[PDB]
């Protein structure tokens, strides 16, 4: 009767049925496997808690991302999590419903028919699908042309799009994400003087980002601002009841994103990339283009990027016409919408690839199956 | 990945 | 100015001091602290004693002090406690200098919080009110003793270890970690070992003790797993040492073991991955044509990194990884790799090389240091970088 | 004054020498790097700027840039700096000494010849020089005097009808289509594969890849087939760090794209299609003297059996009443630094330079008379 | 270029 | 340290 959609992002897992609104299963990909000696024996032990609940008990565990950068790295932890999320969390039956994958762009071939290969033989799912998170990124936000800003925990790229086609020639992935993000901001906190290496720790420092961060509009004045720290300072509560305060942090590492040299990667901020990839384009599309920015992903809720963007944007671009940020306030879950949104259009119903298909032709359809 | 970066 | 300088190592655990253009430092003292106590079990008053001792005399009249440590992994504690050692050092019975009218230069471990760094300066402009001084990294007061544009840094000591890889002499600060390992917490463990053995030892004195132990009996293995079947199967490497007192104990298991922590930090509640596994992911993680060159140009510093058998461990777990990680166990392509490691005689001391080589040709040019009229204005600091 | 130097600004490499060598004494690609680092040690303060060899052996720590960009001129600093370093740390040479000879792609805008002008007879204050066009430098240097050039550079690929004592200027055809998309092509396939590249010195190195292990294939459809039974394509790369690299498919994947345009997404047709409409517009006469003559020269036109490929298509699209025959010299590379140094040393071109007498009392404008 | 394509 | 470990 419906079809599950499973988003498996860098960071985070989204699933659920196909026609809410909401997703009903929202936890991160992390496969933890005890530390010490296994010594207990009693109550509850298990080999590998991987799952909603490592976050709880990560204070003993070896937490490990499956997925890093937009590519899988072990295929066990994958399946796990998999795993778990079709029958603890949804309580469903692979054979009864079909599932919808999706993926960043400029993957390597290897991943999808490895994925195709495992969906089809160990749960043997009825049928599925392969598509991109920009392409429901249009259709969670009801537009046809636009270009897609899909910021990620692990990967940033862009897709040009037009009424009723896509240009594949000029699409730009960037490795930098949330992770790197993370990792600089505990290189800075350890410039002001607190340490945190271990994984727990990143978690914390992750939630600290979440909560404490914001962009800066101009960077020389904010600092500036900060030479005189009396009003930006802020304090957070650790679990251990230790407060740490919080300064320039707030706006600098944000910056890395329009800066990438802080890192040390020779390349450039997503500003430029968008400008690059929309000056490929034909001249005509360019002000559609210009007229429509849809943005996406959890890397993007930093409040005053928009406008950051626009005023860059704007700066770059000829002084002649008008530059548009769209921010829905949903973005998180905008790839989840759209792909229900798509799974739910009736023309879609024989898109599908199903299991007779995939033996007699074998793993390499999908690689035609929509690029 | 396998050459470049580490993924 | 005087035409007079003085290059220290304020580290954590011992401190150097010399004067440039000099081979090998004049004096090497360690940095131990401790009141005068009494101690009921045994021992009493015998030669002449001072309200506040450091210096030299510790290491010898330990048994009546209550021995203690300001510094450890290069961070401040006690402002009080370092200010006396430094005032003590700049007596005129260690150093015997005329602060009007001198420079030094400081090396401050890479990767610290910039408070210590202005303490510090900040004690030196005021209370002994030096004209200039200078904070330069490991990594030129190491690379420059023989002639090195490129490489990196193993550099491991008292406190914390740290790299900081340089490619064509341009640094690369956004390839530099830290890990909680050092030469103390390998003691701590040879502790909690001996104890087992049935030995019971405090933390006031005995710590430094042991130093002595582990500088003689301790020792790094090869390959984990035949020298662990030697030890269960045999009882030739039993050794032991003389303690003051008199009494005789035994080790030979525990002597090593210890040493295994730098690779296996999972023995002392650290999520560490192993220095040669860090050091292989830093290098990976760079870019393609500075690989091959950090890999044939490595240098092994530090005085914690004078454990016999280091250097055969870690190009050999270098190998493992290159094997495993990029060729996939195919062996035939790996005979061409080739690694020096650099581990000059003078190991237990190069940075002293580095500030004496420096100060001698970066002496004459007065836009070298941090003057002191600079420090009366505002607006100051981060002069240079 | 004994001879002249000739000095090809190459899209991608710069090739330079005295007139009357029949081989060139400097050939070094167009790299001006920066540091992209901060800089710590003390005992060095070396050349904020590098430029040449040194750029590409150091190229791991810095941002390369290319002067030049699809045959057009986009940063005058660096072009400088690339001239100054030839003349005088390579060549040797004082500008005073020796004229110059310069040579720029056909369709090119006025703003970059009256610019490079400008700065040679201002900045070095050459004697005399001269701007002349590749493909009649090939002509010279393969010593006939009708047919038609396919100047496939690293920049520009563009064809220039010719017949005996003149030219065709409305039949000239230039196409963007070049070396750099091929290589942005390579990156996203490798990509496709498994291996990411994205800097420049991977870019470089992705280019060394194609020089060395890249092929055209005749049919299309069945090296596809034959690539599905991948058991004896497949060849094996050693990168600077050791590891390896198989490619496939991808080795006559890349130059396809020069046939198939569409590829890429421009919507412009092969360099065998622009060709054949070039030789249409002709005369009708001139049309049995051009099939029986083709010309082709540049660093893109080296992979084995393109010549076949692009003799059977011509073939297929002409009438199969006449001969078609297709001439690949096994020196193209340096074919026209060789055409340059003869039309040098031509006794009657010895008074066809611009000097600076000339040049002041008249202006800029007049090299756009000197022969268009 | 300076209008159109890059160049 | 102040933060995170003793120092
Ligand atoms: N409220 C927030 N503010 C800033 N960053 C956030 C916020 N929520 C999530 N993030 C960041 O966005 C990431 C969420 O993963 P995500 O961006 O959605 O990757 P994906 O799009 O493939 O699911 C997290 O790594 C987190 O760092
Ligand atoms: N021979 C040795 N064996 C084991 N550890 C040693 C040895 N020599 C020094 N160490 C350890 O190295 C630590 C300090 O080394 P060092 O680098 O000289 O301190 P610093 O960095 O201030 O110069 C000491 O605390 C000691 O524990
Ligand atoms: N051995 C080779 N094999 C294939 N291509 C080559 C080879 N050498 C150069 N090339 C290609 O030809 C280009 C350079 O040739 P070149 O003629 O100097 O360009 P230009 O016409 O602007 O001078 C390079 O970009 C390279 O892609
Ligand atoms: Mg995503
Ligand atoms: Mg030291
Ligand atoms: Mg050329």
């Amino acid at each position: 009767t419906t079809a599950l959609v499973c988003d498996n992002g860098s960071g985070l897992v989204k699933a659920g049925f196909a026609g809410d609104d909401a997703p009903r299963a929202v936890f991160p990909s992390i496969v933890g496997r005890p530390r010490h000696q296994g010594v207990m024996v009693g109550m509850g032990q298990k080999d590998s808690y991987v799952g909603d609940e490592a976050q709880s008990k990560r204070g003993i565990l070896t937490l490990k991302y499956p997925i890093e950068h937009g590519i899988i790295t072990n295929w066990d932890d994958m399946e796990k999590i998999w795993h778990h999320t079709f029958y603890n969390e949804l309580r469903v039956a692979p054979e009864e419903h079909p599932t919808l994958l999706t993926e960043a762009p400029l993957n390597p071939k290897a991943n999808r028919e490895k994925m195709t290969q495992i969906m089809f033989e160990t749960f043997n799912v009825p049928a599925m699908y392969v598509a991109i998170q920009a392409v429901l990124s249009l259709y969670a936000s009801g537009r046809t042309t636009g270009i897609v800003l899909d910021s990620g925990d692990g990967v940033t790229h862009n897709v040009p799009i037009y009424e009723g086609y896509a240009l594949p020639h000029a699409i730009m992935r960037l490795d930098l994400a949330g992770r790197d993000l993370t990792d600089y901001l505990m290189k800075i906190l350890t410039e002001r003087g607190y340490s945190f290496v271990t994984t727990a720790e990143r978690e914390i420092v992750r939630d600290i980002k979440e909560k404490l961060c914001y962009v800066a509009l101009d960077f020389e004045n904010e600092m500036a601002t900060a030479a005189s720290s009396s009003s930006l300072e802020k304090s957070y509560e650790l679990p251990d009841g230790q407060v740490i305060t919080i300064g320039n942090e707030r706006f600098r590492c944000p910056e890395t994103l329009f800066q990438p040299s802080f890192i040390g990667m020779e390349s450039a901020g997503i500003h430029e990339t968008t400008y690059n990839s929309i000056m490929k384009c034909d001249i005509d599309i360019r002000k559609d283009l210009y007229a429509n920015n849809v943005m996406s992903g959890g890397t993007t809720m930093y409040p005053g990027i928009a406008d950051r963007m626009q005023k860059e944007i704007t700066a770059l671009a000829p002084s002649t016409m008008k530059i548009k940020i769209i921010a829905p306030p949903e973005r998180k879950y905008s790839v989840w919408i759209g792909g229900s949104i798509l799974a739910s259009l009736s023309t879609f119903q024989q898109m599908w690839i199903t299991k007779q298909e995939y033996d007699e032709a074998g793993p390499s359809i999908v690689h035609r199956k929509c690029f | 990945w396998x050459a470049x970066c580490p993924a | 100015q005087g035409r007079k300088v003085v290059v220290c190592d304020n580290g954590t655990g011992f401190v150097k001091c010399g004067y440039a253009g000099s081979n090998f430092p004049e004096h090497i003292f360690p940095a131990l602290v401790g009141r005068p106590i009494i101690r009921s079990t045994t021992k009493v008053g015998n030669i002449e004693i001072k309200d506040l001792m450091v210096g030299d005399e510790a290491s010898e009249l330990r048994s009546m002090l209550e021995v203690n440590y300001p510094m450890e992994n290069g961070i401040v504690r006690n402002w009080d406690d370092m200010k006396h050692l430094w005032d003590y050092t700049f007596g005129p019975e260690k150093l015997n200098i005329d602060t009007r009218n001198c420079k030094i230069l400081l090396t401050e471990p890479p990767m610290n919080p910039t408070k210590n760094r202005e303490k510090i300066v900040e004690v030196m402009f005021e209370t002994y009110q030096f004209s200039g001084v200078y904070v330069a990294i490991q990594a030129v007061l190491t690379l420059y003793a023989q002639g090195l544009l490129t490489g990196v840094v193993v550099d491991s000591g008292d406190g914390v270890t740290h790299i900081c890889p340089v490619y064509e002499g341009f640094s690369l600060p956004h390839l530099t970690r830290r890990l909680d390992i050092a030469g103390r917490d390998i003691t701590r463990y040879l502790i909690k070992l001996l104890l087992l053995r049935g030995y019971a030892f405090n933390h006031s004195a005995d710590f430094e003790t042991v130093r002595m132990i582990k500088e003689k009996l301790c020792y790094v293995g090869y390959n984990i797993e035949q020298e662990q079947k030697l030890a269960l199967e045999t009882t030739v490497l039993v050794e032991s040492y003389t303690l003051p007192d008199g009494r005789i104990i035994k080790v030979g298991g525990e002597r090593f073991e210890a040493p295994e922590a730098l690779f296996q930090p999972h023995l002392i509640n650290v999520e560490g991955v192993g220095v040669a596994e860090l050091l292989f992911n830093t290098i990976q993680a760079a870019d393609i044509d500075t690989r091959s060159e950090f890999y044939k140009h490595i240098v092994l510093s530090g005085g914690s990194t004078m454990y016999p058998g280091l250097p055969s461990r870690l190009e050999r777990e270098l190998k493992q990884l290159y094997l495993e990680r990029v060729l996939k166990g195919d062996v035939e392509k790996l005979s061409k790799f080739k690694i020096r490691i650099e581990d000059p005689p003078r190991r237990k001391h190069m940075v002293f090389l580095g500030g004496a080589v420096l100060a001698d040709i970066m002496k004459d040019k007065d836009n070298f240091w941090m003057t002191r009229q600079e420090y009366q204005e505002k607006g100051v600091r981060v002069l240079e970088k």
